């Protein structure tokens, strides 16, 4: 079966984190399904699963800080994090086991990106630069908060030449860079649109260099 | 005839740890302890062996680059004689490491 | 041993009479399959190459926080009161979760355990003792009193309690190597006399 | 809790010879060794399965045996591709918790990177910024001696697989008055 | 020293980075001595319009009293690790009968 992971993006601390992972394909009449977290830094932590009779398991990683639902009726699986921190921020996927065919096979979903913090949401000003063979374009990121945010070039479909650095420390918030190349046979017939996007307080900014 | 000049230690013999060489180019005797970078077949070379050789070795085969060095000494300077005689072997010097 | 309908007490478990056999070492738990990773005693693979003479499969229900108090020569709250293992013990300890099989509707109070004793328990000793005993430097002398601590207690398996309070099923890999003529080996070919 | 022992998190080799990661456990199961394998900036994928099959879309390369302590996973002839994170896991017994990870890398010599430096452009200038941005190329490892520190929002990214070194790219965040 | 950084009308040839971003880490050296520049009009190393020059110069004059006299700082630097102690003066003076 096939997993689509959802959840919402913007949970407080000392509260209770939940996920949701329909299945699509069949019931929940036969096989497992289990929840992975992908932390960066070369690290995969295993958390839980359950099954379809109703016994599960849980991770030794975790004291008591771990439970699985699902639901028969909507072929969904749930998680609830209890006790989440500023640490707890990873990316979450969805498997399913199943047997055929004489072998062995475990499913992967699309995975999502929550990140959990205190802090408050802050509104980006997004300013293009303007150039003066190849075109050197800008887009300053001034005044956001927290770092990081969703910061990517033409949705994420341009990816040669793209030189994306860190945020610098002001006195009260933070700053971005990003600069990219573009030929001379594309300018200014072709225009290069920056997507700076706040998950944290649902902004979109979409603003074009010409 | 004063071929052997001296020798290279390392790990394995590249810039990722501290090596050890010595390079005698008959002017002084340096010995170094840095990163060098050795190519394939590290060696030396003297010039106009025929005629016209003036007991001196300009070329220098043995690494691209070094850093971060950690020992460096410079002994006496001397003039090796890079004479081709014939005859017998005359230095017979011996090295424990 | 896992796929058993329940198991005992841990004073009065059923132990599985084990002898002349080699056992299933095809597909075991090695990549933490179950919750407890612990080994004592030897090294955790110096298992193929040795040969033991008396082997019990040893299965009880503890809590979530007394998994790795199955030691030996190891202090606990159920190692020197309730089930002490041998000096020459060579297997390992393992126990899984069994919240949705030994819990029932308003909780199973037929499994307990010894809190505290006299003495230390001896090597491959146990007791199935309900009495009142002393239960540290001050003994209660019969009754329970002149401040001392209550050595039989219950626990507290519900469905509804914390993850560390739930039951937990173990399996105990009781290889002994003793100075007897051993009956269970390892998958090995031995060699011959010289 | 897990007590996954393990020599080293960075394994280094070469292409064209033998990757040797070990799961150092302290337990044996047999026959049935699983591996994994995620690349970055992938979902992760089954990579070893039963210890004698692989999954759609896994190379011959991969295979996964031992006996005892010591498991090895088994990579003949390592491409530059090849650069995954891995993990010990089982398909025995439930639940299915993983291990602590290992990420590969390619041994070579170090060098001298080639520093060049970039003027800002004119259009942070008159909005009151500036940004010196300094490239540098060609160098082995990613933890060297930078030169043109503090303030400078240094930033490397992965290995190369053209000739196995890296890249980064550093900026000097600066203002109208703290440049002019 | 007087006698080598003092001239007459000040002397310009040297100079010191004024603004940065925050502090810096101990011995920081960065040889940024060059003319910066934001504009597209380039400056040909001399100053003008929109060039202007953050590396300011010192100033020594023989005339100046002791509040800009140029003093030969030599910083004597010492530092404890788990490197073994070598540099301090391996011997001292002894005596004997």
């Amino acid at each position: 079966v096939q997993l689509q992971e959802s959840g919402p993006s913007l949970v407080k601390p000392s509260q209770t984190l939940s996920l949701t992972c329909s299945v699509t394909g069949d019931s929940i009449t036969n096989g497992y399904w289990n929840w992975i977290r992908k932390f960066p830094g070369n690290k995969l932590e295993y958390m839980g699963y359950i099954s379809y009779s109703g016994s599960t398991y849980y991770s030794p990683s975790l004291k008591s800080r771990i439970s699985i639902t699902r639901d028969t009726s909507k072929n969904q699986h749930y998680l609830q994090l209890n006790s989440v921190t500023s640490e707890d921020t990873a990316t979450y996927y969805c498997a399913s086991d199943y047997h055929g065919s004489k072998y062995y096979f475990d499913y992967w979903g699309q995975g999502t990106t929550l990140t959990v913090s205190s802090a408050k949401t802050t509104p980006p000003s997004v300013y293009p630069l303007a150039p003066g063979s190849m075109v050197t374009l800008g887009c300053l990121v001034k005044g956001y908060f927290p770092e990081p945010v969703t910061v990517t070039w033409n949705s994420g479909s341009l990816s040669s030449g793209v030189h994306t650095f860190p945020a610098v420390l002001q006195s009260d918030l933070y700053t971005l860079s990003s600069s990219v190349t573009v030929p001379s046979s594309t300018w200014p017939s072709e225009t290069v649109t920056c997507n700076v996007a706040h998950p944290a307080s649902s902004t979109k900014v979409d603003k074009k260099i010409v | 005839s004063n071929i052997i000049r001296g020798w290279i230690f390392g790990t394995t013999l590249d810039s990722k740890t501290q090596s050890l060489l010595i390079v005698n180019n008959a002017t002084n005797v340096v010995i170094k302890v840095c990163e060098f970078q050795f190519c394939n077949d590290p060696f030396l070379g003297v010039y106009y062996h025929k005629n016209n050789k003036s007991w001196m070795e300009s070329e220098f085969r043995v690494y691209s680059s070094a850093n971060n060095c950690t020992f460096e000494y410079v002994s006496q300077p001397f003039l090796m004689d890079l004479e081709g005689k014939q005859g017998n072997f005359k230095n017979l010097r011996e090295f424990v490491f | 041993v896992f796929n058993a309908t329940r198991f005992a007490s841990v004073y009065a478990w059923n132990r599985k009479r084990i002898s002349n056999c080699v056992a299933d070492y095809s597909v075991l738990y090695n990549s933490a399959s179950f919750s407890t990773f612990k080994c004592y005693g030897v090294s955790p693979t110096k298992l193929n190459d040795l040969c033991f003479t008396n082997v019990y499969a040893d299965s009880f229900v503890i809590r979530g926080d007394e998994v790795r108090q199955i030691a030996p020569g190891q202090t606990g709250k159920i190692a020197d009161y309730n089930y002490k293992l041998p000096d020459d013990f060579t297997g390992c300890v393992i126990a899984w979760n069994s919240n949705n099989l030994d819990s029932k509707v308003g909780g199973n109070y037929n499994y307990l355990y010894r809190l505290f004793r006299k003495s230390n328990l001896k090597p491959f000793e146990r007791d199935i003792s309900t009495e009142i005993y002393q239960a540290g430097s001050t003994p209660c002398n019969g009754v329970e009193g002149f401040n001392c601590y209550f050595p039989l207690q219950s626990y507290g398996f519900q469905p509804t309690n914390g993850v560390g309070y739930q039951p937990y099923r173990v399996v105990v890999l009781s290889f002994e190597l003793l100075h007897a003529p051993a009956t269970v080996c390892g998958p090995k070919k031995s060699t011959n006399l010289v | 809790d897990i007590v996954m022992t393990q020599s080293h998190k960075f394994m280094s080799t070469s292409v064209g010879h033998r990757v040797s990661i070990t799961c150092k456990a302290s337990q044996d199961v047999g026959n049935d060794v699983a591996w994994y394998q995620q690349k970055p900036g992938q979902s992760p994928k089954l990579l070893i399965y039963w210890a004698s099959t692989r999954h759609t879309g896994v190379p011959d390369r991969f295979t996964g045996s031992g006996s005892g302590t010591d498991f090895t996973l088994t990579i003949s002839n390592v491409q530059s591709e090849d650069l995954a994170d891995y993990f010990c896991q089982q398909y025995n017994r439930y639940p299915y918790t993983f291990g602590g990870g290992t990420k590969l890398e390619i041994k070579r010599a170090d060098a001298a990177p080639t520093v060049s430096i970039f003027p800002p452009s004119s259009e942070q200038l008159t909005s009151g910024g500036a940004s010196v941005v300094c490239f540098l190329n060609n160098f082995y490892p990613k933890d060297i001696n930078v030169k043109w520190q503090n303030g400078v929002l240094n930033s490397w990214t992965d290995q190369d697989s053209k000739d196995s070194t890296y890249s980064m790219s550093s900026t000097l965040t600066l203002t109208k008055d703290e440049y002019e």
